C-alpha cells in the first residue's frame, strides 16, 4: 500500500485572518505579499496532488480491455478485474480498499482532477494489458499472449525452467487463485493493513483541525472574535488589538503552510516510489530484491485505493 | 545495421526539429528559473511593506522620529523583514530538498541509462531501453534515450510446447508459431522462424503432464548425417 | 453556457459531449480548450484511446519488424 497523493486544500487567508472586516483586511494589506506567497504555495500543493495521481496512473497510453471469455490458463482475475455490477467499475478488492479508509472559515477542499471512476479505468486498463500481453504494452503495442506462456516467460525470468510451470501450471494456478482470496479475506478483517492511507487523511485532518482551532485563540488581543474587538472599540485602539489576532493568525498559516509543503515533499516522494512501482512491477519484471514484494517477482497488479495504489505482488 | 543506423539518424534528427521549434519543451528547466526568480522578487517588494509602522522606509523613521519612539516603529519593521525572510529560507529548503531528489534521480539516470543499458521498464524512456547520452542545459540535464520499440505485429498460432515421439519439447530461446500450416520457432521480441529441431528445443516428460502441447515433427540434425 | 461541474458552477464555457485530451483542468473529470466562431468548450477529459486486445489460449502476436526511437528526458 503506497500514498499517492493527498486532500487538495485552498484557504482564503484574507478570510482566514479578517473574517471578513474590512477593517482588517485595511490592516492585513500593510504586511504585504504575506497572503498570495501562502496562496501561491497552497495553489503549487494542490496541483501537485494531481500531477502524483498522473505519473503513477496514467502510464498506460490506450484503455485496454480484458476479452469477454476469460481463458487464462486456470488463474482466475474475477477479484482484481472490474466488477460489472457497480456505477463505478472498481474491481471486489477496490472495492475493500474504498471501504478500509474513511471550516466556513475560508477552508476549502478542491476535487482531484482524476476521479475514482477514472482511476479504475486505468487500473483496469494497466491490469487488462498486464493480463492479455504480458510487459509489451509497457515497451510497445499490447502484443497478445497466452496467458500459462506469459507465465512461462515470468518463470525463465526468475531462472526457474518454463517447462516447471507447464508441468504444475494446475497447481501454479490454484496457489494463485488461492492467494488471491486471502488478500480478500485480510481486508474484509484486518482493518489496520490500510493504515499508511489512513495515516495521510488523519495527518490532513489534524492539520485542518489545529488550523480553525487557532482561530479561537487572543494571540495577548482582548477578545478572540474579531466582531467583539470592532463593536467594542474604535480605531486608535482596536487597530492595535486587531494586529495581534492577524500577527497570531498569520502565523498560524504560516505554520500550517510549511508542514504542509514538507507533508506534500513525503507524499512526492511516495508517489516518485508508486509511479516506479507501476513502471517496474507492473509493466515489467523486476529483478530488484525486495523491490516488488518478497520471494522472486513473477508480475504486479495495481489496484486503486483513496489517496493511493495497493499494488498486489 | 543500415536500418537501424538510418531510424537512429532520423531520430536524433527529429530532436533537434522539436528543440529549434518548441521552446515549451523545457519547461521543467524553465520553472526552476522562473521559481527562484519569483521568490527573489517576493523577498525584496516584502521591502516595500509598513507590517504597522509609520513608513515602509527607516529613514523615514530615522529622519521624522526620535530614539524612544522610533525603536518601537523599526521594530514593527526588523519583526516582519525578519519574518520575510524567515519565509523565504523556509522554502528555499523545501525546495533544495526537491531539487536534491531530481539531482539524485539524474545522478541514477547518468550512471543506470548512460554508463549502464538499464532493465528497469520505463527508467531510461519508453521501449526497451539500448543506450542513453547526456546533454547539459541550464540549472539540469537532459537524457536523449535510445530504445528498440517493436513495430509491425503479425498474429500467429502459438504453443507451450510440441509433441514429438511421445517426449515433450519447450523452446531453448523463445515461442514456437505457425504460419497457419508449418510450426517454427523463433525468438519473442522479432520474427526470426527457425525448424523446430533438437538444438532450438529442450526435452522435459511425456506429452500428457502440458495443457495445449501440439502434435509436430521436430528434427534431428544427426540423423541425416547417420543417414549419409 | 451555465454548466454544473462537480467543482463548482462553471459559467461562459461551453459544454461538448465529446471527449479531448486534458488542456486546462477544471476538476472532478472536467477540463476546458479553446475551440472552433471560437469558443471555450469544457468536456469530460479522455484518458485514452479504447483498446481490446486480440487475447486468445493460443494467439501471439511477434514483431516483424523495429523502430529505434529517441525520447528526450
Amino acid at each position: 500500500i503506497l500514498p499517492v497523493s493527498m486532500t487538495k486544500t485552498s484557504v482564503d487567508c484574507t478570510m482566514y485572518i479578517c473574517g471578513d472586516s474590512t477593517e482588517c483586511s485595511n490592516l492585513l494589506l500593510q504586511y504585504g505579499s504575506f497572503c498570495t506567497q501562502l496562496n501561491r504555495a497552497l495553489t503549487g500543493i494542490a496541483v501537485e496532488q494531481d500531477k502524483n495521481t498522473q505519473e503513477v496512473f496514467a502510464q498506460v497510453k490506450q484503455i485496454y480491455k480484458t476479452p469477454p471469455i476469460k481463458d487464462f490458463g486456470g488463474f482466475n482475475f474475477s477479484q482484481i478485474l472490474p466488477d460489472p455490477s457497480k456505477p463505478s467499475k472498481r474491481s471486489f478488492i477496490e472495492d475493500l480498499l474504498f471501504n478500509k479508509v474513511t471550516k466556513f472559515n475560508g477552508l476549502t477542499v478542491l476535487p482531484p482532477l482524476l476521479t475514482d471512476e477514472m482511476i479504475a479505468q486505468y487500473t483496469s486498463a494497466l491490469l487488462a494489458g498486464t493480463i492479455t500481453s504480458g510487459w509489451t504494452f509497457g515497451a510497445g503495442a499490447a502484443l497478445q499472449i497466452p496467458f500459462a506462456m506469459q507465465m512461462a516467460y515470468r518463470f525463465n525470468g526468475i531462472g526457474v525452467t518454463q517447462n516447471v510451470l507447464y508441468e504444475n501450471q494446475k497447481l501454479i494456478a490454484n496457489q494463485f487463485n488461492s492467494a488471491i482470496g486471502k488478500i480478500q479475506d485480510s481486508l474484509s478483517s484486518t482493518a489496520s493493513a490500510l493504515g499508511k492511507l489512513q495515516d495521510v487523511v488523519n495527518q490532513n485532518a489534524q492539520a485542518l483541525n489545529t488550523l480553525v482551532k487557532q482561530l479561537s485563540s487572543n494571540f495577548g488581543a482582548i477578545s478572540s472574535v474579531l466582531n467583539d474587538i470592532l463593536s467594542r472599540l474604535c480605531p486608535p485602539e482596536a487597530e492595535v488589538q486587531i494586529d495581534r489576532l492577524i500577527t497570531g493568525r498569520l502565523q498560524s498559516l504560516q505554520t500550517y503552510v510549511t508542514q504542509q509543503l514538507i507533508r506534500a515533499a513525503e507524499i512526492r516522494a511516495s508517489a516518485n516510489l508508486a509511479a516506479t512501482k507501476m513502471s517496474e512491477c507492473v509493466l515489467g519484471q523486476s529483478k530488484r530484491v525486495d523491490f516488488c514484494g518478497k520471494g522472486y517477482h513473477l508480475m504486479s497488479f495495481p489496484q486503486s485505493a483513496p489517496h493511493g495504489v495497493v499494488f498486489l505482488h | 545495421q543500415k536500418l537501424i543506423a538510418n531510424q537512429f539518424n532520423s531520430a536524433i534528427g527529429k530532436i533537434q526539429d522539436s528543440l529549434s521549434s518548441t521552446a515549451s519543451a523545457l519547461g521543467k528547466l524553465q520553472d526552476v528559473v522562473n521559481q527562484n526568480a519569483q521568490a527573489l522578487n517576493t523577498l525584496v517588494k516584502q521591502l516595500s511593506s509598513n507590517f504597522g509602522a509609520i513608513s515602509s522606509v527607516l529613514n523615514d523613521i530615522l529622519s521624522r522620529l526620535c530614539p524612544p519612539e522610533a525603536e518601537v516603529q523599526i521594530d514593527r519593521l526588523i519583526t516582519g523583514r525578519l519574518q520575510s525572510l524567515q519565509t523565504y529560507v523556509t522554502q528555499q529548503l523545501i525546495r533544495a530538498a526537491e531539487i536534491r531528489a531530481s539531482a539524485n534521480l539524474a545522478a541514477t539516470k547518468m550512471s543506470e541509462c548512460v554508463l549502464g543499458q538499464s532493465k528497469r521498464v520505463d527508467f531510461c524512456g519508453k521501449g526497451y531501453h539500448l543506450m542513453s547520452f547526456p546533454q547539459s542545459a541550464p540549472h539540469g540535464v537532459v537524457f536523449l534515450h535510445v530504445t528498440y520499440v517493436p513495430a509491425q505485429e503479425k498474429n500467429f498460432t502459438t504453443a507451450p510446447a510440441i509433441c514429438h515421439d511421445g517426449k515433450a519439447h519447450f523452446p531453448r530461446e523463445g515461442v514456437f508459431v505457425s504460419n497457419g500450416t508449418h510450426w517454427f520457432v523463433t525468438q519473442r521480441n522479432f520474427y526470426e522462424p527457425q525448424i523446430i529441431t533438437t538444438d532450438n528445443t529442450f526435452v522435459s516428460g511425456n506429452c500428457d503432464v502440458v495443457i495445449g502441447i501440439v502434435n509436430n515433427t521436430v528434427y534431428d540434425p544427426l540423423q541425416p548425417e547417420l543417414d549419409s | 453556457n451555465v454548466f454544473q461541474t462537480r467543482a463548482g458552477c462553471l459559467i461562459g464555457a461551453e459544454h461538448v459531449n465529446n471527449s479531448y485530451e486534458c488542456d486546462i483542468p477544471i476538476g472532478a473529470g472536467i477540463c476546458a480548450s479553446y475551440q472552433t466562431s471560437q469558443s471555450i468548450i469544457a468536456y469530460t477529459m479522455s484518458l485514452g484511446a479504447e483498446n481490446s486486445v486480440a487475447y486468445s489460449n493460443n494467439s501471439i502476436a511477434i514483431p516483424t519488424n523495429f523502430t529505434i526511437s529517441v525520447t528526450t528526458e
